[PDB]
């Protein structure tokens, strides 16, 4: 019964779990936020530069884009791969608890 | 998908698994373009012929607003002499929407064109006429020497020639105050390092070329934060809904499915944004109700295939994605919390994985 | 909405419930 | 006509806390549910605004507009009737004018000759119950023009006596690469001498293609030369800072709250 | 100086121990061709070499 009343005591009582889910969101949000931003760029919208500029005009313009949103994944797809290792990690610790 | 899993898997043969290939894409049915009811015609006529032009050092700017504007035909017109675009393509100008347009009126000399460019140096790209790094739109010039020169000396195209500091991008100053540029303050109207800050083009049609007076307009712009005012020759297109097209609003392109939008825009508010800072819904320039935004369904293609030597049928899988989209072959359809299938028979009686497919579903391989 | 996609896991909140009760029935 | 008003005792001014106005929207793009932040002019936070009051009383100063002023008045019987813009004030440069005074919203972009004390005169101050613009003292001469914008045309009640304010004006000016963007926001209110407790969003009311510099700036006070009285109205200035702010947008979509970033 | 020799035998002038005002070559309008490549024109006024 205490474990009832101690879990329904205190909503930080599954900090645990929450930083986790909170952390992909986190990593996701910020992922999404660089799409927004131009890396030098005279805008920051793949399809703007294509109508603003003509073929052999926008074709460094997007390659400012396609350097900096590209090195985003390189550090949110690493970042993720550290997070896996330590899930991994705790999940054979769990396992071992199983 | 039974070649395409053997080309991403960069084998003859394949094992019995479940593969990932090139994701499901739903291609716009049509294109449409929306502009504003707008019909009268730009005044670049006058503006490119214009009289007479400001000095430099008091150069004129006019607004133009609310019109349709044909820059081909500045394009393509000869008469003109040097036409080049800095932050859109000159082609491209005729089918994009402006929020305002500056009509910048002066004239110099030929040699000094160069020097108009955004970034440029000199005393008349310092003190006279300037614009900032970030420039958009084109600069335009021809000769003049037929009219604004004249025999006796077309010399009331004034320019200031003194200066103390160098100003601010499309600033303008009209007071003839005596510049000391010396050490010793001064006043009065003239003396010994007193000097009048004007001094004004010789211009005649005896001189030779590049010396003779260009008659230049620079044309700025600014897109995609206001209303537009001034749009391309383009004609606008009935609109479709809920359909997968290749929609224009005002120059805002994009691909997805257009549908009413229940989000309140404010009179001033046409252009809507979600957390991801990216367009979702826009007003049509034609009539003013609100139109969400959303690209159609994209997925994950993930073949469900056996061993090659066991078999060779193949169970295509469309990874989030509602069964009503992509038909049969690239009668036999079942629905899953991962998304659609194609090219299996779900049963009710249930076994052990064989291959994992999404939201508790696997596939196996049985009369 | 821009190629961020969130794909199911495989064992539904059912299936590994009914892992804890099968594993919690052996326990007692 | 062209007489000097100087029938106000030598006062000086006051200060009163702005505590949460002056936040504008930043631009004409809308949001839902968005903790956006931006950078631009903005009145800081719990900042000590100059004030007046006109009352007998007659404080009309010329005040600088270093990089932006937030103006706000509690407004009865709409007493203010127009405001005056400008650098120079001497028909030397260009200048602006704004009145609404019972019929027009008329804006005109003129190097107008002012008055030292300008305003407008109205008639039938303690008689005949009637008030209209008798003395048309705000300038003398239209010399050159370049731009004027005229609203549709109107009547406005200049009537009424209470004992308290009911209705508040806000106004904010910048010019931004010469654009005169106003925000405005009328809120009934029932309070005496204070400014009014919450938080507000100043929508776009017009932004102008004007591009003239700017320096300093008037308003305008409605009412033989000398003599008269006048009834029981305040106002307040601040001064915007270039201050990052963090806006709340709700789910329907408009500015909920704001954060000043540096206040504290 | 009154000559200058060609391209092969172009005369170098060491300079030092000296100040140097720039900024009178970059108002002067007698000069055609005045573009720096490692430095900003305006700023020359402002470095020890
Ligand atoms: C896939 O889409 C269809 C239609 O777009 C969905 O069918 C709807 O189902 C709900 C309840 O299940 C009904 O109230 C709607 O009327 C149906 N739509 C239509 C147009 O009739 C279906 O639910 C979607 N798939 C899933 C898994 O939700
Ligand atoms: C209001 O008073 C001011 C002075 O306080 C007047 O300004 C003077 O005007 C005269 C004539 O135009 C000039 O000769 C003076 O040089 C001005 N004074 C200053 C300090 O410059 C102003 O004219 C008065 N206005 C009215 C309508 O009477
Ligand atoms: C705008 O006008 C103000 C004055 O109305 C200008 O400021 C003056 O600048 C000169 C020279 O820089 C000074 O001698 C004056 O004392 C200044 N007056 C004031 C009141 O500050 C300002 O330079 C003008 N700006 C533009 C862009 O025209
Ligand atoms: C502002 O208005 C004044 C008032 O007319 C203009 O001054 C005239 O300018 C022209 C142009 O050289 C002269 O021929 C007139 O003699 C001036 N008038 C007077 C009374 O001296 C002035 O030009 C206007 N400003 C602009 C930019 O045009
Ligand atoms: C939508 O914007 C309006 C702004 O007035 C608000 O909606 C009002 O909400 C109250 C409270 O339920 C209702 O009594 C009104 O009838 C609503 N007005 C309208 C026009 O819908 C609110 O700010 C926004 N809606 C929500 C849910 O926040
Ligand atoms: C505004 O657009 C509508 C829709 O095409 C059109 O019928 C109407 O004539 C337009 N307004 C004017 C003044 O032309
Ligand atoms: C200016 O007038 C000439 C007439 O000789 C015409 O050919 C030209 O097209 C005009 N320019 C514009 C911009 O209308
Ligand atoms: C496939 O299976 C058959 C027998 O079922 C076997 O003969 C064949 O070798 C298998 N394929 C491969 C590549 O091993
Ligand atoms: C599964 O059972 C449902 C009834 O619950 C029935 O309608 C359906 O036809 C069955 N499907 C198969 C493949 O047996
Ligand atoms: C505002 O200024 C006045 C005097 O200039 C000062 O007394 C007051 O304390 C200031 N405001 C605050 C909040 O301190
Ligand atoms: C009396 O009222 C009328 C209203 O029409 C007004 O015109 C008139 O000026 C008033 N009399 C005086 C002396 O003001």
């Amino acid at each position: 019964g205490k474990i009832q009343d101690s879990l329904s005591s205190t909503a930080s009582a599954l900090g645990k779990l929450q930083n986790v889910v909170n952390q992909n969101a986190q990593a996701l949000n910020t992922l999404v936020k660089q799409l927004s931003s131009n890396f030098g760029a005279i805008s920051s919208v793949l399809n703007d530069i294509l109508s603003r500029l003509d073929k052999v005009e926008a074709e460094v313009q997007i390659d400012r884009l396609i350097t900096g949103r590209l090195q985003s994944l390189q550090t949110y797809v690493t970042q993720q791969l550290i997070r896996a290792a330590e899930i991994r990690a705790s999940a054979n610790l769990a396992a071992t608890k199983m | 998908p039974l070649s395409e899993t053997k080309c991403t898997l960069k084998s003859f043969t394949v094992e019995k698994g479940i593969y990932q290939t090139s994701n499901f894409r739903v291609q716009p049915t049509e294109s449409i373009v929306r502009f504003p009811n707008i019909t009268n015609l730009c005044p670049f006529g006058e503006v490119f012929n214009a009289t007479k032009f400001a000095s430099v050092y008091a150069w004129n700017r006019k607004r133009i607003s609310n019109c349709v504007a044909d820059y081909s035909v500045l394009y393509n017109s000869a008469s003109f002499s040097t036409f080049k675009c800095y932050g859109v393509s000159p082609t491209k100008l005729n089918d994009l929407c402006f929020t305002n347009v500056y009509a910048d009126s002066f004239v110099i000399r030929g040699d000094e064109v160069r020097q108009i460019a955004p970034g440029q140096t000199g005393k008349i790209a310092d003190y006279n006429y300037k614009l900032p790094d970030d420039f958009t739109g084109c600069v335009i010039a021809w000769n003049s020497n037929n009219l604004d020169s004249k025999v006796g000396g077309n010399y009331n195209y004034l320019y200031r020639l003194f200066r103390k500091s160098n100003l601010k991008p499309f600033e303008r100053d009209i007071s003839t105050e005596i510049y000391q540029a010396g050490s010793t303050p001064c006043n009065g109207v003239k003396g010994f390092n007193c000097y009048f800050p004007l001094q004004s083009y010789g211009f005649q049609p005896t001189y030779g070329v590049g010396y003779q007076p260009y008659r230049v307009v620079v044309l700025s712009f600014e897109l995609l934060h206001a209303p537009a005012t001034v749009c391309g020759p383009k004609k606008s297109t009935n609109l479709v809904k809920n359909k997968c097209v290749n929609f224009n609003f005002n120059g805002l392109t994009g691909t997805g499915v257009l549908t009413e939008s229940n989000k309140k825009f404010l009179p001033f508010q046409q252009f809507g944004r979600d957390i991801a800072d990216t367009t979702d819904a826009v007003r049509d320039p034609q009539t003013l109700e609100i139109l969400d935004i959303t690209p159609c369904s994209f997925g994950g293609v993930s073949v469900i295939t056996p061993g090659t030597n066991t078999s060779n049928q193949v169970a295509v899988l469309y990874q989030g994605v509602n069964c009503t989209e992509v038909p049969v072959a690239i009668s036999n359809v079942f629905q899953t919390r991962a998304g659609c299938l194609i090219g299996a028979e779900h049963v009710n009686n249930s076994y052990e994985c064989d291959i994992p497919i999404g939201a508790g579903i696997c596939a196996s391989y049985q009369t | 909405f821009n190629g961020l996609t969130v794909l199911p896991p495989l064992l539904t909140d059912e299936m590994i419930a009914q892992y804890t009760s099968a594993l919690l029935a052996g326990t007692i | 006509q062209c007489v000097n008003l100087t029938t106000r005792t030598q006062l000086p001014p006051a200060y009163t806390n702005s505590f949460t106005r002056g936040v504008y929207y930043p631009d004409k793009v809308f949001r839902s549910s968005v903790l956006h932040s931006t950078q631009d002019l903005f009145l800081p936070f719990f900042s000590n605004v100059t004030w007046f009051h006109a009352i007998k009383r007659f404080d009309n100063p010329v005040l600088p507009f270093n990089d932006g002023v937030y103006f706000a008045s509690i407004e009865k019987s709409n007493i203010i009737r127009g405001w005056i813009f400008g650098t120079t004030l001497d028909s030397k440069t260009q200048s602006l004018l704004i009145v609404n005074n019972a019929t027009n919203v008329v804006i005109k972009v003129c190097e107008f000759q002012f008055c030292n004390d300008p305003f407008l005169g109205v008639s039938n101050h303690k008689n005949n119950k009637s008030w209209m613009e008798s003395e048309f003292r705000v300038y003398s001469s239209a010399n050159n023009c370049t731009f004027e914008y005229v609203s549709q045309p109107f009547l406005m009640d200049l009537e009424g006596k209470q004992g308290n304010f009911k209705n508040l004006r806000e106004f904010v000016f910048k010019n931004i690469d010469g654009y005169f963007k106003i925000y405005s926001k009328h809120t009934p209110i029932n309070l005496v001498r204070d400014l009014p407790q919450g938080f507000s969003a100043l929508e776009p009311l017009v932004d102008l293609p004007i591009g003239i510099n700017i320096t300093r700036f008037q308003t305008l006070l409605a009412l033989s030369s000398s003599g008269w009285t006048a009834g029981a109205a305040a106002y307040y200035v601040g001064y915007l800072q270039p201050r990052t702010f963090l806006l709340k947008y709700n789910e329907n979509g408009t500015i909920t709250d704001a954060v000043d970033c540096a206040l504290d």
